[PDB]
Order: structure tokens, then C-alpha cells, then sequence
DNA sequence: GGCTTTCGTCAACCCTTTGCTTATCTTCCCT
DNA sequence: AGCAATTTAAATAGGGAAGATAAGCAAAGGGTTGACGAAAGCC
RNA sequence: CUUAAAGAGUCAACCCUUUGCUUAUCUUCCCUAUUUAAAUGUUAGCAGCCGCAUAGGCUG
């Protein structure tokens, strides 16, 4: 920690060319931190899309003009061609930010539904998202055991279409690193 | 510490603790109202930032003071905090490594004697001596430690880093915490398909990997909501001990997440420490 | 005398009406003992000359308690009129004098 | 990867409590291993191990003497003596509510496995006792060790048998370390040359003296490893736990 | 030639008076 | 036709008496639960 | 195919009687419950008289 892991992940993604990735992170605030790093280093909202699907009421006080912080939800971005095959032209704000994002800095639960769902059509949007985009999962050790199982299911599904999985965990256990490699290998 | 009532027990003991030290106590668990919780976060991030000396102005560093933050595993995940020292209630070894990462995270000065004091037992030993590390840990009913003494299951003096988690040991998992951790990790995330496993094949066709392997599997979790100072369910606001509280932010809106088990009794929300059993 | 009563001072309320104990009165009847050693004021007739308030027993440790004078009289030691009157006063006070 | 079927609250009465000459009480693990191989024969589901626990168990009699059984005149040729009371050979009787958990390997649905075990148990006989009642058996699987403990805790409430081993002999340690002795198997003495008076004429027969191991009763949830409660036929003409000696 | 009935044959104690174990419970997290 | 306000503190202490006794009877039963060996009619 | 296989414990009852737990007790001292304030919400749905009306209108 403290060495700039997420910046190194973006560097590794950009080494192969232009970036198309889903930064799936635990917690809302860690996604906010990675979004703020992406904003102040080089990434605008035409490429980045911070997705936290709860609409929290945590606002910044003191000075709105002198903030230079509090990464928000606008996504000027670019609507992908996949929105025409989704129901009713995808959706409003949230699913447009999901599907059409080049870089999707999101909470992870908007990506683990790609592996499948019980009832409804909630699988298709993260499925089609992870089909054409890379997957970057940071500090996977903080998740639960079943959470890590479904995250490696997501890694297997992402590798099923040739995309690249970046795992960023310092305290990795050989077991975890191995089963994530075996999911990527399958 | 491990859980919320454990945190308020450590807080209520330390507040009533007579000493010459100027203890200033904070509670940092997850059961808090929208406003109060967010306020704790921003304050803690701006006082524990030790890459510069900007914090000297967010706390009273003029007077010798012990600024103590009693927290649950919400501090060891995703927090850019830098404490001078930590006292850890043992639940898992990755908790030890992460709370080591909350001490001297921003500085580079080496400690001289000892900067982490690990407790002898988790507090669930006095409540359940059969199993005590299952809360926020990989101990469970199928993987039981033979002894719960941390002299038996951990090194008495140890340089805590990622090395013990990085190495990986499957032998002697019943009397060491690290090998207990590694055992569970290879016995649940295995190269099989099972039904709740990771290579799942044949079952993707079925609804089984989405029912028996539930993402964010938590307890029932109902949400008692504070509406403008007036609580919804069986909450009953209370008064904290006002002995050593350094900072206490008030809250009026927001919601608290209470497990259905603790819904039976009053969660007794308080401005200083959120939920407990009283 | 009260303990767990959530009330600091009770009063003897015979059917609500304020009253004082019979033992309070009967102690004040037998406050006639002016025949102990440092005899300045009458004290209550007790086998030891004992008072709860002053924390001292005026007839203890100096061979003028009721038990030694009772043993003496019984045996044959002529009790002085004041000692005799003290022993008689403790007898009409009452109490177990065995052991 | 392990599969189990549990029959909970198996109320059985008329149990032949005479486990051996020196043990009277709970039937040993040879009895329940014999019950397991009995279903391996009638139902065809081949059983590796059985973990059995005692919910309730009372030996019929007083605290120092068992209630003997009034024998019936059933031998041939002793008519004329039939009016008098038949002589009593020692066979104590007992009642017991048990919980059984059979390690099976099955390849069909759980409903036909439950039906096969139910059809066996309806014609079974625990330790010579008629099965008075039993709950509907349920199938649970032990994929991992936490799942093994799930099966373990599904036998609640019952006191399972854990093996604690023989140090010197049976009487000494039963007084000293206070553990219970039971038949873990038998010792073969002589080959039997007369197969005329036996169940089969082709199955080889031996006179046997019961070997015993020393065991303890622990509640199934307080048992750390479920393999230390699953008894199975060992290859020493004995039975043994999968987890070995309980420590 | 067994075979089945009934009658005769051979014995002799030092006892003690409940526990065995003791039941399958919530931290993160975001939706 | 619902609205009923907030904090703050709930007493320190001294005592809970010893001396006596706590029955003596008389009962508490046995009745069946025997297998080999040996005469001795009997197919 | 489980020390497998098998087995009726039956019966009967008089616990009696007797009794002295008495004795004497000082609870007691102490003291600030203090300070506020719109009841608003139309706050009333009436009295006659024009009429067959308990339909509908008028009068203040």
C-alpha cells in the first residue's frame, strides 16, 4: 500500500493500447478514492464513470467553489452501440454509465451479477459489460469467501472473452492467487 | 476489536478507567447514522494523515494526550489511517497484517521496542470457548483451533508483515492462526466444480451457484431509520458516558443497519457509540 | 430502618399518621443510668452502658457491666445501691443474659 | 466429497443390552456397523461408515441389576417341564432413542435414497430391538470440512461415540481414566469345523471373544472432527473410527 | 438302537446405592 | 385533527445478638426362573 | 442380516404418636428543582321565512 497500485493498474492497461476496463472495488469510498486519483492525474469523465448504486447523501460542506474534490456522477462519456439491443434503449442514467463506460470505476456488485442471477434480466448488463472490457479487482482479500468465489467466477467469465484480469492484492495467499489463475486459465 | 458490543465494552471500560493518562476515546464501528458516520470518516482521514504536519491543527497536540480510536474491522479495510500504535483483538491473521498497515502507514521511522500489542484472547472466549475466532475470521465449525491461546497459535514476538499470509502453510492448522487461514482458503476456493465452488460447470445452467453461493451473504439486516431526530423502530436514544469522548458528531437523518437478531431488543442508538445490547 | 426503598428518610407512619416507635419511647424511659464511671449525663439502661450515637459503651472493660454485677450479686458480693439499682433496671428493661 | 443420510430420533425398544459378557448397556459400534452392512445387503446402497448417537437410553432394571427376561419354553424335548417357569439365561433388555448417520455413496435423487433407507428401517432391528418410531431420514452432504460439520450438527441432539483407545487393559483404565468400554470388534479363537448348525454352510465361521476399546460419550456438536465419530469396519476383524483415537 | 420321559445329583455370596456429558447464534460489505 | 421540550443530579456510615434443644419404638417376607447324569419304559 | 434369532414378573399392604422459640432492641442526621412559553389549525357550521318536502332558494 502507498505505492500507487491503481495507477499502476491503469498503466498496465494502457501499455497494451487504449484502455477499456472495469475497476471493481469494494466499498463506496474506495471507489471514490480511485475516482479522485483518476480525476486529478489524467482521466476526465469522457472516459471514466464512477458508479455507486445507492445515491448516498454524503455532501461536501464548507465551500462548494473551493472544493477541488468530491468526484460526482455525470458521465459526459460516449453511448456505446450496445444500447440499442438492450430493453427500452438500456435505461436512464445508471445503466448508460454501466454499459457505455470505457473505464468503469464501480462498486463490485455491479459486476458480480454477470455470472448469473436468480430472477430477472439483471445478468445481461454486467455480462455484456464484462464481455468487451477488462476486469481490475483491487484488494480481493477483504471480500468474503463466497464473495471471492463469485469474484473468481467473474474472472473466469471475463477471461472467457479474452479480456485481461488485473488482481491487485499485497497480502495474497497462494491459494487465492492460484484459484484466480485457474479461473483465468479456464 | 471484532464486533460492535465488544467495541462499546472496550470504550465503556476505558472511559471509566482511572489513570493519569489523558485518554480521549473515539468509537469507530459501522453501526452509525448517515450523518454521524460520514463525519467520523472525514475527521479521521484528516487527523491520521501523517505525510505532513497538517494534523497538528485538527487535534490538541500541545497537551500530552492519548488519542484512542476503538474500532471494529471497518478500520482495517480501505482506510488510509496512520496510528502511532495499535492494540488488536485477534480474529484472523489478515486482520493483524491490515492493522499493522494502519500503523506507520505514512511515516518511515522504525519502532524501537514494540508498536503492536496483540491481546491474549478474543472476547468471544468468555462467551463461547468452543469457537471464538469465527466473527471476522476464518475459524468456523468445520475448522476449529485445538487451542485458543495466542501463545500457542501465534508467535509471542513477531514482525508482522504480509510474509505469513504470502507463504502458505496447510500443516498444523489446528494450532496456528496462519495455517488455519490458509487451510480454509484452499478448502473453499478449490479447483473443483462442487456447487458453491469456483470452476462451476454444469451448474451454471442451474440456479444453484446464485442461491447457495450468495454474494455479500449477510444476516437478515433490517434498517432502523432516523428521521429528523426521531427514530423509527425500537431504538430509544441514550446518553453516553461523557468521560473521555474527544469528538462526538451529532446526527439527525440517516439510517442504522440492525441485524434481525438484535431487532428483538432495543438497539439503543447513541450519539457517541451506535448500537449495543443494554 | 430502610435499605432498598428509593427514598432517603422514611418516618414511622402508623396508618399514615406520623408516630414514633415504642422502642424510642421505652429507651427514653430507661435513660436513668447516671451511675457509670464518667457520669455526667443519664444514658439508657443497657447491659453494657452502650450508646450507638457516641460509639462507646460506658460500662465495658471496667468491671461494671450488668453481667459481672449479676454474677457478683448471685454469688454473694454485696451490690452497692446504685449498682443494685442498675441491675434491677436492666432486669425490668429485659434481655437475654446468658452465655 | 462425502454424502450422508441421517435418521433422527430412532426410538427403539427391546434392545438386547448384552453387548458382551462384561458390557451391558448401549449397543457397541459393531452393532451399528452390522446394521450398516445389513442395508448394504438389502437395499444395495453400500455403506462405508455409520455415526450413531444416543438421544435417550435406559437399561431395563435397577441401578445395579438389569431386569431379566421371562423365558419361554421353546426348546424341543422338555415338555412336562413346561408347566414350571422356564430357566432364565442372562439377556438384559433396554430402550433407546438413537440418531443414526450413514456415510453412503449414491448416484440417484435423494428421494429414492430416503425411500430405500426408510424401507430398510421399517424392516430393520436395532440391536435386537423393534424400531418403535423414527423421523423421516434426510440427506446431507459433506463437500468440505465445514459441510462435514454441518452434517455433524444435524444429528443434534445425540451423544455420539468417540474412540479413546486402550492403554493397558479395560478394567484398569475404566476406573482410572473413567471412560466407557465397548466392543470394537472380536478376536478369532478357533476355526469352526461344523457348519451344519449355522446360518450358512459356506460362509467360514470362527469362535470369537470380543475385543474392547475404551470410548467416551461427547455431544455431536462438541466433537471437533466428525471422522472421530464415524465407525466403520476396519481390516483387523474389528471396527474403528475414521478419525482414529479421540484426543 | 436310539429315544424320550422322569427322577436323582451337586451345590453354597462380600458387598456398592449416580454421573457417564452437560446442545448446532453476526464482524465487514453494498445493494 | 396532531401538537406535550430540553440538561442536571439521586447520600455518604454504622449495626445486622447469641443460648437452648433437634426422641425413642418396630416393621423391611419369600413364592418361580436346573443342566447334565442316570435308570427306564418305548418305538 | 446388528452376542442376529426368542421370551407376561405378577400379587399384597394402617407410619405412627407426642410436642411453649422464647427473650431486649434510638435509624439519623443534611438539603434551592430551578428559567421560559401565541394553542394554532377559518374553530363554527347558526337564528326565520319562502315553501308539500327532512328537494330547492332567500334573509343577516
Amino acid at each position: 500500500t502507498g505505492k500507487g497500485k491503481t495507477l499502476a493498474n491503469l498503466k498496465l492497461l494502457q501499455h497494451f493500447g487504449n484502455v477499456r476496463c472495469s475497476f471493481g472495488l469494494g466499498m463506496v469510498s474506495l471507489t471514490k478514492q480511485t475516482a479522485k486519483q483518476f480525476l486529478d492525474m489524467g482521466v476526465d469523465y469522457n472516459s471514466a464513470a464512477m458508479v455507486t448504486g445507492f445515491s448516498k447523501s454524503r455532501f461536501n460542506l464548507g465551500s462548494e467553489s473551493l472544493d477541488q474534490d468530491e468526484v460526482s456522477v455525470e458521465y459526459w462519456g460516449q453511448t456505446s452501440s450496445l444500447s440499442k439491443v438492450f430493453p427500452n434503449n438500456n435505461a436512464g442514467f445508471k445503466n448508460k454509465k454501466l454499459l457505455s463506460a470505457p473505464i468503469l470505476v464501480t462498486t463490485t456488485d455491479h459486476l458480480v451479477k454477470a455470472s448469473g442471477v436468480k430472477k430477472g434480466n439483471k445478468q445481461m448488463l454486467p455480462y455484456v459489460r464484462c464481455m468487451h472490457s477488462d476486469l481490475v479487482l483491487d484488494e480481493i482479500d477483504d471480500y468474503g469467501i463466497e464473495d471471492m468465489v463469485v469474484l473468481a467466477r467473474l474472472v473466469y467469465l471475463t477471461a472467457c472473452y479474452g479480456n485481461k484480469v488485473i488482481i491487485s492484492s499485497a497480502t495474497i495467499t497462494p491459494a487465492i492467487s492460484n484459484i484466480f489463475y485457474e479461473a483465468y486459465s479456464s | 476489536t471484532t464486533t460492535i458490543k465488544d467495541c462499546v465494552a472496550v470504550t465503556q471500560e476505558l472511559q471509566n478507567w482511572e489513570t493519569d493518562l489523558s485518554i480521549k476515546i473515539l468509537c469507530y464501528h459501522s453501526r452509525f447514522v448517515g450523518d454521524t458516520k460520514a463525519q467520523m470518516e472525514e475527521y479521521l482521514s484528516k487527523v491520521l494523515n501523517r505525510k505532513g504536519d497538517e494534523y497538528k491543527k485538527f487535534v490538541d497536540t500541545t497537551t500530552p494526550t492519548a488519542y484512542i480510536v476503538v474500532a471494529t474491522p471497518v478500520v482495517e479495510v480501505g482506510r488510509d489511517f496512520d496510528f502511532d500504535w495499535a492494540i488488536i483483538e485477534p480474529s484472523s491473521e489478515r486482520s493483524i497484517v491490515q492493522c499493522a498497515g494502519r500503523v506507520l502507514r505514512h511515516r518511515s521511522s522504525t519502532p524501537t521496542t514494540h508498536n503492536i500489542h496483540i491481546l491474549k484472547y478474543p472476547f468471544k472466549f468468555y462467551r463461547n470457548s468452543n469457537i471464538c475466532y469465527d466473527v471476522a475470521g476464518y475459524e468456523s465449525k468445520g475448522y476449529k483451533l485445538k487451542s485458543k491461546n495466542m501463545l500457542d497459535i501465534y508467535k509471542k514476538e513477531s514482525i508482522v508483515n504480509s510474509v505469513n499470509r504470502l507463504q502458505g502453510d496447510a500443516a498444523f492448522y489446528t494450532k496456528s492462526l496462519t495455517a488455519l487461514e490458509h487451510k480454509v482458503l484452499l478448502d473453499k476456493l478449490t479447483t473443483d466444480i462442487a456447487d458453491t465452488n469456483v470452476f462451476v460447470g454444469g451448474w451454471q445452467l442451474t440456479a444453484n451457484p446464485h442461491e447457495y453461493c450468495k454474494w455479500r451473504r449477510g444476516t437478515k439486516n433490517e434498517d432502523l431509520v432516523l428521521t429528523d431526530g426521531k427514530w423509527s423502530g425500537n431504538v430509544t436514544t441514550t446518553k453516553p458516558i461523557q468521560s473521555k469522548i474527544w469528538r462526538k458528531w451529532q446526527g439527525e437523518n440517516g439510517s442504522i443497519t440492525v441485524p434481525e437478531y438484535l431487532l428483538d431488543k432495543t438497539i439503543c442508538y447513541n450519539d457517541f457509540y451506535g448500537g449495543y445490547e443494554n | 430502618f430502610v435499605e432498598n426503598s428509593k427514598l432517603s428518610k422514611q418516618l414511622f407512619d402508623l396508618n399514615g399518621q406520623a408516630a414514633m416507635h415504642d422502642q424510642k419511647i421505652g429507651n427514653a424511659i430507661r435513660t436513668i443510668d447516671t451511675w457509670y464511671e464518667d457520669a455526667t449525663t443519664p444514658i439508657a439502661v443497657e447491659p453494657y452502658g452502650s450508646v450507638v450515637r457516641n460509639g462507646v459503651a460506658y460500662r465495658a472493660g471496667n468491671k461494671t457491666d450488668l453481667f459481672t454485677l449479676m454474677d457478683g450479686a448471685v454469688n454473694g458480693k454485696s451490690l452497692t445501691e446504685e449498682d443494685q439499682m442498675f441491675v434491677t433496671a436492666n432486669l425490668i428493661r429485659g434481655g437475654v443474659f446468658g452465655g | 466429497m462425502r454424502k450422508f443420510i441421517i435418521v433422527k430420533n430412532v426410538k427403539v425398544d427391546g434392545i438386547n443390552a448384552k453387548s458382551s459378557d462384561i458390557t451391558v448397556g448401549m449397543p457397541p459400534a459393531t452393532t451399528f456397523c452390522g446394521l450398516g452392512e445389513t442395508m448394504s445387503i438389502k437395499t444395495g446402497i453400500v455403506v462405508k461408515a455409520v455415526s450413531y448417537g444416543s438421544v435417550k437410553f435406559e437399561v431395563r432394571g435397577s441401578r445395579f441389576n438389569t431386569s431379566v427376561t421371562k423365558f419361554a419354553w421353546q426348546d424341543r424335548g422338555n415338555g412336562g417341564k413346561a408347566n414350571n417357569n422356564s430357566p432364565i439365561q442372562p439377556k438384559p433388555l433396554a430402550d433407546g432413542v438413537f440418531t443414526l448417520c450413514f456415510e453412503v455413496e449414491w448416484e440417484d435423487c435423494a428421494e429414492v435414497l430416503v425411500d430405500k433407507v426408510t424401507n430398510f428401517i421399517n424392516t430393520a432391528r436395532i440391536a435386537g430391538g423393534t424400531i418403535a418410531s423414527f423421523n423421516k431420514p434426510f440427506v446431507k452432504v459433506a463437500k468440505d470440512a465445514e459441510e462435514l460439520a454441518s452434517v455433524k450438527n444435524a444429528m443434534m441432539p445425540c451423544y455420539v461415540v468417540v474412540d479413546c483407545g486402550v492403554e493397558v487393559n479395560i478394567f484398569e483404565d475404566a476406573v482410572n481414566r473413567k471412560l466407557q468400554p465397548m466392543v470394537n470388534g472380536y478376536k478369532k479363537l478357533e476355526k469352526i469345523v461344523d457348519n451344519k448348525h449355522m446360518r450358512d454352510k459356506f460362509t467360514p465361521a470362527y469362535l470369537a471373544t470380543p475385543t474392547y476399546t475404551m470410548i467416551g460419550y461427547k455431544m455431536v456438536s462438541n466433537v471437533d472432527n466428525f471422522d472421530q465419530a464415524l465407525w466403520q469396519y476396519g481390516e483387523n476383524t474389528k471396527v474403528k473410527t475414521i478419525g482414529g483415537i479421540y484426543n
